[PDB]
Protein backbone atom coordinates (compact mmCIF):
# COMPACT_ATOMS: atom_id res chain seq x y z
CA UNK A 1 0.00 0.00 0.00
CA UNK A 2 1.27 3.50 -0.80
CA UNK A 3 2.47 5.35 2.29
CA UNK A 4 3.10 9.03 2.99
CA UNK A 5 5.23 9.83 6.05
CA UNK A 6 5.46 13.38 7.39
CA UNK A 7 7.99 15.06 9.69
CA UNK A 8 11.04 13.59 7.98
CA UNK A 9 13.27 15.70 10.25
CA UNK A 10 12.70 12.90 12.81
CA UNK A 11 13.65 10.25 10.26
CA UNK A 12 13.64 6.71 11.62
CA UNK A 13 16.76 4.80 10.48
CA UNK A 14 14.53 1.72 10.15
CA UNK A 15 13.78 2.81 6.56
CA UNK A 16 17.44 2.41 5.55
CA UNK A 17 16.93 -1.10 4.07
CA UNK A 18 13.66 0.08 2.50
CA UNK A 19 15.13 3.20 0.90
CA UNK A 20 18.25 1.32 -0.21
CA UNK A 21 16.12 -1.51 -1.66
CA UNK A 22 18.24 -4.10 0.18
CA UNK A 23 15.82 -6.79 -0.93
CA UNK A 24 16.37 -10.56 -0.96
CA UNK A 25 14.87 -12.69 -3.72
CA UNK A 26 14.44 -16.36 -2.81
CA UNK A 27 11.71 -18.85 -3.64
CA UNK A 28 9.91 -16.39 -5.91
CA UNK A 29 9.16 -13.85 -3.17
CA UNK A 30 10.97 -10.60 -2.40
CA UNK A 31 12.20 -10.42 1.20
CA UNK A 32 13.11 -7.25 3.09
CA UNK A 33 14.75 -7.39 6.53
CA UNK A 34 12.83 -4.70 8.39
CA UNK A 35 14.34 -4.65 11.86
CA UNK A 36 14.78 -8.33 12.73
CA UNK A 37 11.80 -9.86 10.89
CA UNK A 38 11.44 -10.71 7.20
CA UNK A 39 8.49 -9.23 5.29
CA UNK A 40 7.38 -10.17 1.77
CA UNK A 41 7.86 -6.88 -0.09
CA UNK A 42 4.93 -6.46 -2.47
CA UNK A 43 5.97 -4.83 -5.78
CA UNK A 44 3.13 -2.30 -5.53
CA UNK A 45 4.54 -0.74 -2.35
CA UNK A 46 5.66 2.89 -2.58
CA UNK A 47 6.64 5.36 0.15
CA UNK A 48 6.66 9.16 0.12
CA UNK A 49 8.40 11.45 2.61
CA UNK B 1 -5.85 -35.85 2.04
CA UNK B 2 -6.89 -34.25 5.32
CA UNK B 3 -3.86 -35.24 7.39
CA UNK B 4 -0.49 -34.67 5.77
CA UNK B 5 0.53 -37.80 3.82
CA UNK B 6 3.33 -40.22 4.63
CA UNK B 7 4.69 -41.68 1.40
CA UNK B 8 6.25 -45.16 1.50
CA UNK B 9 8.17 -45.48 -1.79
CA UNK B 10 10.87 -48.17 -1.67
CA UNK B 11 11.51 -47.89 -5.42
CA UNK B 12 11.63 -44.09 -5.58
CA UNK B 13 9.09 -43.06 -8.23
CA UNK B 14 6.53 -41.38 -5.96
CA UNK B 15 9.22 -39.06 -4.61
CA UNK B 16 10.17 -37.93 -8.12
CA UNK B 17 6.47 -37.73 -9.03
CA UNK B 18 5.98 -35.32 -6.13
CA UNK B 19 8.82 -33.09 -7.37
CA UNK B 20 7.35 -32.91 -10.87
CA UNK B 21 3.80 -32.23 -9.66
CA UNK B 22 4.79 -29.43 -7.27
CA UNK B 23 7.74 -28.01 -9.24
CA UNK B 24 5.64 -25.04 -10.38
CA UNK B 25 5.06 -24.12 -6.71
CA UNK B 26 8.81 -24.20 -5.89
CA UNK B 27 8.91 -27.44 -3.93
CA UNK B 28 12.08 -28.10 -1.93
CA UNK B 29 13.40 -31.48 -0.77
CA UNK B 30 14.79 -31.74 2.76
CA UNK B 31 15.39 -34.41 5.41
CA UNK B 32 15.00 -34.89 9.14
CA UNK B 33 18.73 -35.58 9.51
CA UNK B 34 19.74 -32.32 7.82
CA UNK B 35 20.52 -29.42 10.14
CA UNK B 36 18.84 -26.99 7.71
CA UNK B 37 15.51 -28.65 8.53
CA UNK B 38 14.52 -25.91 10.98
CA UNK B 39 15.13 -23.00 8.60
CA UNK B 40 13.60 -24.87 5.65
CA UNK B 41 10.50 -25.69 7.70
CA UNK B 42 10.17 -22.12 8.98
CA UNK B 43 10.46 -20.66 5.47
CA UNK B 44 7.61 -22.86 4.24
CA UNK B 45 5.46 -21.88 7.23
CA UNK B 46 5.76 -18.23 6.18
CA UNK B 47 5.68 -18.31 2.39
CA UNK B 48 3.82 -21.41 1.23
Amino acid sequence: NPLLVQDVESYDPVLNPVLNREVRRTGGRVLITLGDQDIDLSPSFVIFL
Amino acid sequence: FNRYPLIIDPSGQATEFIMNEYKDRKITRTSFLDDAFRKNLESALRFG
